């Protein structure tokens, strides 16, 4: 129930299974071949995505499970300025 | 409820643990992670020693200062064979430090 | 009225 | 709640740094660039959008997505409502651009023209004509500096959509010109044994020649225009065709064969496009006019509602398309609305018309003067049903110098002899009969008769509606009862040939015959009149019992073969 | 003369038409320079150049710190919002997501974005985008609210007065009395601490607050304490904003001594530190037109909307809030004003562009258009009465029908059912609905008004003897009661004699009246009696017909600060 | 007139 999110730089984002199927694209890639449990946890390989904005998608990913359905307000993701470019382009490749 | 980042060399393990559990249950959730006992590990807050013992809410793990969206970090070593090593807790990366339109250039 | 409508 | 997306969440963050981040945003992915220029429409930054999209570079990439088309349509035409002039910039952009590679291959020019036929076809989508037609020259010139097959091609498919921007732009002068070229350039692909195919062209010409009025060559052309629909033609051109042929068909007083031509394109263009499509729209509003013009009027209203607010959805205030959807329920509303004297929202409709009219095309262009004679009809039945002498006087005044000016403009454009034309001195008749001028009222119904049945034969719908009011003229006011029952019976027997005796229009004669007599005597001729006007009533009553014209048109009536195939055998 | 342009402004123009070329380089600039920029890309018209580069928070914010300035950028400002650009909401949510992301940042980054935080709701609030200028406040409550140190409480009850200032303009009362509850709640952490903060601003924006919802007697209390607790040490705009909601709340109590010296003090402190031309200076002035036109000096009243309105419409541009509220209330003094008159010809012009301000820039359902709408709901009415027509007069009174039932469902959406702002809208019923010849509906409408107003009022208060001067017209001319008009035109009488002496002018509306009912029923004895009265009126009337002009009536130093307080909190003995 | 000013 666990997912290696390796990046490009190779920082092994390990995010639970749950969490990593709310974008399309790993959801996609965890399906076919690379449904293939090698290890317990599927490495994922991103070589396109960096590890600093990874993290925010990962951190995003335990946001919004945590956070779906919230009764309360619910506070904006936090995308630093810089970031935010990058982050934009990895959102829209992982569907998420 | 807590959420941590438990680093330990470039893995980055996306937890959710409870307020009230102890640092010993999150070193036992890395038992279905990396499987490793949690006898040859100990945790990290910033060099600081996470005991059994004690209470997640005793070492500063506030449910506030971890929120989902920025969790708060903790480090890991794995003993080797018998001493356990130093933080290697590499940084993520550099994002390109977009340009100040103030600067005087 | 007294006549149709406008064309 | 739910959360919102991180790819929303990372727009968010992007258009916030939108200085930090303004050049950056231009290498993104073509579908992330107009999402976040649509968050920046969205956010109110309308003067970074409109800086954005005066730049055909940033533009071309917007107008790759298709999807969100409909979203670009309301963020242009916001920016046109913004005041910055985004058409004429991107317009002035592309023929600078097409100045600059003149001297070049035909490989940048093939790209160009690409660029340039999304341009176009979006400029006259958004009803920017005007700006539309400098694109569509400019692309001309490329596809004429050279003389190849593909090139050849190109300037067909160039002359077609110029022909579209002169005929919504009232250039109806130019359209024959552009034809002439579009024609020049499809002899001269036959002479090398290939063939384009002239459904869109001949459609194209069909609507220049019914705004022109000239409702044979209309009908001739859209003969012309059935006989080269194929199945492999894009829907937009089968949609165009036979909503032109529908149109025609109705001015030549064919109801018969334009009512399967008009569902039919209604329902391709619900199927295809979709119930909120600016081309749906438009077949619509073609709709609406058959409806109109088959004494279905209680039903027009209802498809121009449907048609303008398609159109004031994906376009949004100050556009022709919302002002023609608004000038055409104006005045269907008047017409429904007639007996009613409740010219509420009819006025209102007409209001924004000309409110939007004026504010984007100059004082002397012909689409004014639709709007201005629609606002003058209204105006006239609202001066008649008040009681004010001082309102009764400015009113009609009001009216007056509109359709003065309507008259002008028809008069500037078309000429002394055209049927738009009579239509203003058959209004101009009415206006005087309302405003106690009855030696000009003749004067002007005799004119618009005349016109009208020098050009449109003997038995029309029109000169009968004009020979209706002459008679009412004649009736009501000058006590000429000798000529004015000749002229009832004219219109009676006109409008029973072509209506029926269902006709909504045979009570203003009917009731005019009834006082005709009273006037003069022979009672038997009243009870004659009074048990025919009894038996014209029980008939509306019973034919009043009517539905949804949506409805009317279906799911899957019919196929497009099919409609084609029954037109052309119907002759 | 002909004297050559400076080479400041000489080389300004130079820069302005080589904007593109060099945009980048001018955010560069030293903060006088950057704005005579962006001042003189307005003059030029190009405000899609100016409005992008006022979209971004940084940026706009060193054209704040222009204090001289800032009465060139409220106009630009306003300026931008006419133009179509929302830069207010834009600069407004740029201010609250770059203020999230420094929540666990240093001191000095907080600070700063503290500091830049005062400086934008305090210049979004001066130009009337209040929910706008909410947003940035809460972000900067966000931020006190997170390291509770001293400093931060001091900085938390500011803010939490801002947002009151920011919440009674944005009529959301029902967010006001959380917001000073709030900020109670820190004043009294401060007091834990034995330091105790200057709560004369909040008092005074509470004592606005409870005056907006017609609870003037607490009013009255809470402007007492902001009163009390006024020291030499405020700043001007904080004593003046005290002082006139004082004036404010004690002109509606109907104690006018005490209200003319607060008011006539607020303006003159308005027009010394802030000037002729200046946004504070044109509030004070409107609440001395609302205490002119409260002690029956209407002329006067109009003349001080009038010079309110000048400095609004210059100050700030078209379509804003303020421009909107100074048009509703001159709209309103030249409506009374012109009552007798007829001419009703300049009160519609400003009622039509107070409606026409506040729909474009508020949502139909605010209540803001529950003052302007009523307004044009009088004048629409005198003009219905006048008109010699029956089809223009029915027009009118059925559109001002429309008009007051819109305004008094947003009054009773906003206040409730038992409030003094829904009474008035009950009593302005009463009356259309005598105008409207139905005279069961507006008998029942008085009764309402009368009911609602004189349990939450006084028995004999002014408002009461209004509108039992209006239900005895409509007895007297209309229904013909005969001895209830009577009754209720002695009471009216008997209250404007009390309360403004003999020069009252209802008390010839009521005089007129009562002489016809007289006449309607006898007594020849009484309706000469009542000439005589109303003779003796008549000459008190032109007697007291000096009407000298009250901008000059605050004289240069009358009295000082702290003696205007002083006289008004010992006179409450 | 008949009614005093509107409040
Ligand atoms: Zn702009």
């Amino acid at each position: 129930m666990y997912v290696k999110l390796i990046s490009s730089d190779g920082h092994e984002f390990i995010v639970k299974r749950e969490h990593a199927l709310t974008s399309g694209t790993i959801k996609a890639m965890l399906s076919g071949p690379g449904q293939f449990a090698e290890n317990e946890t599927n490495e994922v390989n991103f070589r396109e995505i960096p590890s600093h904005v990874l993290s925010k998608v990962c951190m995003y990913f335990t946001y919004k499970v945590r956070y779906t359905n919230s009764s309360t307000e619910i506070p904006e993701f936090p995308i630093a300025p810089e970031i935010a470019l990058e982050l934009l382009m990895a959102a829209n490749f992982l569907d998420c | 409820d807590v959420f941590l980042m438990i680093r330990r060399h470039k893995t980055t393990i996306f937890t959710d643990a409870k307020e009230s559990s102890t640092v010993f249950e999150l070193k036992r959730i890395v038992e279905g992670i990396l499987k490793r006992p949690p006898d040859e590990q100990r945790l990290y807050k910033d060099d600081q020693l996470l005991d059994d013992g004690k209470t997640l809410g005793e070492c500063g793990f506030t449910s506030q200062t971890a929120r989902p969206q920025a969790p708060a970090t903790v480090g890991l070593a794995f003993r080797a064979d018998d001493t356990f090593e130093a933080l290697c807790i590499e940084p993520f990366s550099s994002p390109p430090e977009l340009p100040d339109v103030m600067k005087p250039q | 009225q007294k006549r149709a409508s406008g064309q | 709640w739910i959360p919102e997306t991180l790819y929303n969440t990372a727009i968010s963050a992007v258009v916030d740094n939108y200085i930090r981040s303004r050049r950056d945003i231009r290498s993104l992915p073509e579908n992330i660039q107009f999402d976040v220029y649509y968050k920046l429409y969205q956010q109110g930054r309308l003067c970074q959008l409109g800086s954005e999209f005066c730049e055909l570079e940033v533009f071309a990439k917007v107008l790759r997505a298709l999807d969100k088309r409909h979203l670009l349509h309301h963020c242009f035409q916001a920016l046109m409502d913004h005041g910055v002039k985004v058409a004429s910039v991107l317009a002035y952009s592309f023929s600078r651009r097409c100045s600059y590679i003149a001297e070049s291959d035909a490989a940048v020019k093939e790209k160009a023209i690409q660029v340039g036929f999304v341009l176009g076809g979006f400029l006259s989508d958004a009803g920017w004509y005007s700006d539309a037609e400098k694109v569509f020259l400019s692309c001309l010139q490329l596809c004429t500096l050279h003389d190849e097959m593909l090139h050849w091609f190109r300037a067909v498919e160039c002359c077609v959509r110029l022909l579209h921007v002169r005929n919504g732009n009232c250039k109806y002068h130019l359209g024959e010109e552009t034809f002439k070229l579009a024609q020049t350039y499809m002899d001269k692909l036959s002479k090398h044994g290939q063939q384009a195919n002239k459904a869109a062209l001949y459609g194209e010409l069909c609507a220049l020649l019914f705004a022109k009025s000239h409702y044979d060559e209309a009908y001739k052309w859209c003969i012309e225009a059935m006989k080269e629909i194929t199945a492999g033609l894009p829907v937009k051109v089968v949609v165009d065709v036979l909503r032109q042929a529908s149109k025609a068909c109705v001015v030549k007083r064919e109801f018969k064969k334009a009512e399967q031509l008009i569902k039919h394109a209604v329902y391709l263009a619900r199927d295809h496009f979709g119930s909120k499509h600016p081309k749906y729209s438009d077949t619509l509003l073609d709709y609406g006019f058959y409806l109109l013009n088959v004494d279905n009027i209680c039903q027009s209203v209802a498809i121009y509602q449907a048609a303008l607010d398609i159109r004031q959805s994906v376009f949004g205030g100050k556009n022709i398309h919302v002002a023609t959807a608004h000038e055409d329920l104006a005045y269907s509303s008047y017409v429904h609305q007639y007996s009613s004297g409740k010219f509420d929202n009819a006025l209102f409709h007409a209001e924004r018309a000309i409110g939007i009219i004026t504010h984007i095309l100059p004082e002397d262009h012909l689409l004014l003067a639709s709007s201005k004679r629609v606002k003058a009809l209204i105006l006239e039945e609202i001066a008649i049903d008040c009681h004010n002498k001082e309102t009764e006087q400015r009113l009609l005044q009001e009216a007056h110098d509109l359709h003065l000016s309507s008259l002008q403009l028809a008069k500037k454009a078309f000429g002394e002899f055209n049927v738009q034309t009579a239509k203003h001195y058959g209004n101009l008749g009415r206006l005087y009969q309302s405003m106690r001028k009855f030696k000009e009222a003749e004067e002007m119904h005799i004119k618009a008769i005349q016109i009208k049945e020098q050009l449109l034969g003997q038995e029309d719908y029109e000169v009968a509606l004009s020979v209706g009011h002459l008679a009412s003229l004649y009736n009501y006011d000058m006590n000429q009862y000798e000529n004015a029952e000749k002229l009832y019976l004219r219109s009676i027997a006109i409008g029973k040939k072509l209506f029926g005796e269902g006709y909504s229009g045979l009570e203003y004669d009917y009731r005019g015959l009834i006082k005709l007599y009273n006037s003069i005597g022979n009672y038997e001729k009243v009870f004659e009149y009074h048990n025919v006007l009894s038996n014209w009533n029980r008939l509306r009553d019973r034919q009043y019992s009517v539905t949804d014209a949506l409805e009317d048109v279906s799911t899957s009536p019919q196929s497009t073969e099919e409609v084609v195939q029954s037109f052309l055998i119907s002759q």
